[PDB]
């Protein structure tokens, strides 16, 4: 005896964020988060927006010490910047004091193949410096300025802790972006002699318990970009009072007739992102399956037919919720489906010489008027 | 509420066990449908397969064969390459991708005294040849800028054992068959255009056919089954 | 015997609308924009 199960799920690979819009950001504690540049010039402003206002700059190549007005703010600023090599693009830092504030020059990078990624961790900016090979890190003396809020002037990606190795192998190398590439006889042999059978009806008083299994994971972002909301069979042991003897059995559980939708609420890496959101309706298949443990149980195989009346019953649903560090949480509250019988069917198994069997019950399903 | 009790129907009967040994052929096709999703220009909602129903016809010692066979997959796995967040960027849902830990699932159906034969089954071997499956191309169209086009993907097949199910009504029984197999990654990739993820392993769902004529396999049976036969008393001192 | 089984029936309908990013946009024939802010000021930016 064993079940029968169908289903694949496995959403969870995409290793890449995807690019997003140009915004002023709030951007939380300790997140890494990577610069796409398209043109050198200005990438990100960050500010205190109460004492520091920081920002950086990329540079073209071969461009000898000029100053430039470039309207931060709605208002122009110089700097005398040069370039020296004939192939890789440079990166600076500024910082400023106020509303008419100074400039603080730092920032030091040869740039190969066009791309950033400077970011923070325990309330101190991290920077970071050098060139393709073995370029390594530094930082800023940041003594908790973590109230800043970024402004991406570029589409980007994003990247959480506990892997700054890849990152740093990335700004060493960059993605791949190539997008485009490119017999015999036929004999019937005896195997014994014949045998003597008859065929018994039997009838027993049937009862069934039953409970599922359910399964919510957690999918990579920022606290609610998720898709996986999952099945599972259940599997239980049972005990039953039936004419004085025992009875044990098992039950596995499945569905079919997938009814999914998704919440695409918004675009900001903040918003309400639900990719794969499972609601069964109506017209689909629910199963269960019997290892029971009866003496009449014990002797079904070669069936003629099987009918069986069964009992219509109720199946509701809770409720959940998640937990976002920001705004007020949604709650999931629902589930209601009536429960009817519908047809019965049986597979068999196969192996080498040796079978395995499964009582496949199917249930026609109806929604209620309670609404939700 | 009620008790337990056992109710005999009829009397007892003769009954007969018989080997089957029949050389066969299968033949095998996909299905797909391409539902995009809607918008502007660039939108794509689900590549996936489909089952169908087909006829066919052999030869065997002399004797014609009508054929009735049905695919599917079981464990197929699912991909989604983003590409991008613009409104003119490649936003799809859902990718249909077949990795060695999937299943197939199809049905086979004959006219032949063989298959009306067994019902009552007890043991059902079969050698089926292992056999391959290849990948062509399906591109799409844009508003502006290149095409993209889905490319390649190969594969090796293997048996997996089979299994038979029977559904049965209120009112009458239906029979059924299966024929799970193993697959096996082969070389050719999938030549995906227009995004940087490519170079994977297994069969897209755009090109299933390739162009090619069918696919066929060829293998043997190997049953048992009760049947009833004659009488023994006409020696019943030998 | 018959056809039976069932994969999978994969009922995915949650479009009717979709949110977009508020950036810059060129606008083809045959088609509608739908925007509703709710900050005074300024919205809509149309040049030819």
């Amino acid at each position: 005896w064993g079940p029968g199960e169908i289903n694949d799920s496995t959403t969870v690979e995409p290793l890449l964020d995807g690019p997003y819009q140009p915004t002023t950001f709030n951007p939380p504690v300790d997140y890494w988060m990577l610069l796409a540049p398209t043109t050198p010039g200005v990438i990100v402003e960050g500010t205190n927006n109460t004492d520091r206002w920081l920002a950086t700059i990329l540079i073209e190549p071969n461009v000898q010490s000029e100053n430039r007005t470039y309207t931060i703010f709605g208002i122009q600023e110089q700097l005398t910047v040069s370039n020296t090599s004939q192939d890789q693009w440079k990166f600076i830092d500024v910082v400023k004091t106020t509303a008419n504030g100074s400039i603080g020059q730092y920032g030091s990078l040869l740039s190969s193949p066009k791309l950033y990624a400077v970011m923070k961790h325990n309330e101190k900016l991290y920077t970071y410096e050098g060139q393709t090979p073995n370029a390594r890190t530094g930082h800023y003396s940041t003594t908790n300025y973590d109230s800043v809020n970024m402004t991406a002037f570029c589409d980007f990606y994003i990247i959480p802790r506990s892997e700054e190795s890849k990152c740093t192998e990335y700004i060493n190398n960059g993605l791949p972006p190539i997008q485009n590439t490119r017999a015999q006889a036929n004999e019937d042999i005896v195997i014994s002699k014949t045998s003597l059978w008859k065929e018994m009806q039997y009838n027993r008083d049937i009862t069934i318990r039953f409970k599922f299994a359910n399964t919510i994971i957690k999918s990579g972002g920022l606290g609610y970009k998720w898709s996986e909301i999952s099945f599972k069979p259940a599997n239980y042991q049972y005990t039953y009072t039936r004419d004085g003897e025992e009875v044990t059995a098992h039950t596995t559980c499945s569905v079919n007739g997938v009814n999914d939708f998704s919440f695409n609420g918004g675009s900001l890496p903040t918003d309400f992102v639900v990719s794969k959101f499972e609601v069964i309706k109506e017209n689909s298949y629910v199963y269960i399956d019997y290892w029971d443990d009866s003496q009449a149980f014990r002797n079904v195989v070669y069936v003629r037919s099987l009918a069986a009346n069964l009992n219509s019953v109720m199946c509701t649903g809770g409720s959940y919720n998640f937990s976002l560090p920001v705004g007020q949480w949604p709650v999931l509250t629902g589930g209601a489906v009536s429960l009817h019988s519908a047809g019965v069917t049986l597979s068999t198994q196969f192996t080498d010489f040796v079978s395995l069997n499964s009582l496949r019950f199917r249930f026609r399903l109806a929604v209620e008027e309670p609404h939700f | 509420a009620q008790a337990n009790e056992d109710i005999v129907i009829s009397k007892t009967s003769l009954w007969k066990e018989m080997q089957y040994n029949r050389d066969i052929t299968i033949r095998f096709k996909f299905a797909n449908t391409i539902i995009k999703s809607g918008g502007l220009g660039y939108k794509w909602s689900e590549i996936s397969f489909k089952p169908a129903n087909y006829q066919y016809t052999y030869t065997r010692d002399g004797e014609e064969v009508t054929a009735h066979t049905t695919c599917s997959v079981n464990g197929v796995n699912d991909f989604s390459f983003n590409g991008g967040s613009l409104p003119t960027d490649f936003v799809v849902s859902k990718f249909e991708v077949i990795k060695e830990n999937s299943y197939v699932y199809i049905d086979y159906w004959d006219d032949s005294q063989a298959f009306r034969n067994v019902v009552y089954v007890r043991s059902l071997a079969a050698n089926l040849n292992s056999v391959m499956c290849t990948g062509g191309s399906y591109n799409f169209s844009l508003p502006v800028g290149q095409w993209p086009v889905l490319t390649g993907g190969a594969v090796s097949l293997h048996s997996a054992g089979v299994t038979l199910s029977t559904q049965f009504t209120d009112f009458v029984s239906l029979n059924s068959l299966r024929f799970r197999f193993r697959l096996a990654v082969e070389e050719p990739h999938f030549k995906l255009t227009r995004t940087r993820l490519d170079r994977l392993y297994g069969l897209p769902a755009a090109d299933p056919n390739n162009g090619k004529e069918y696919y066929e396999i060829a293998g043997r049976f190997s049953l048992i089954s009760l049947v009833p036969s004659n009488d023994d008393y006409q020696t019943p001192i030998a």
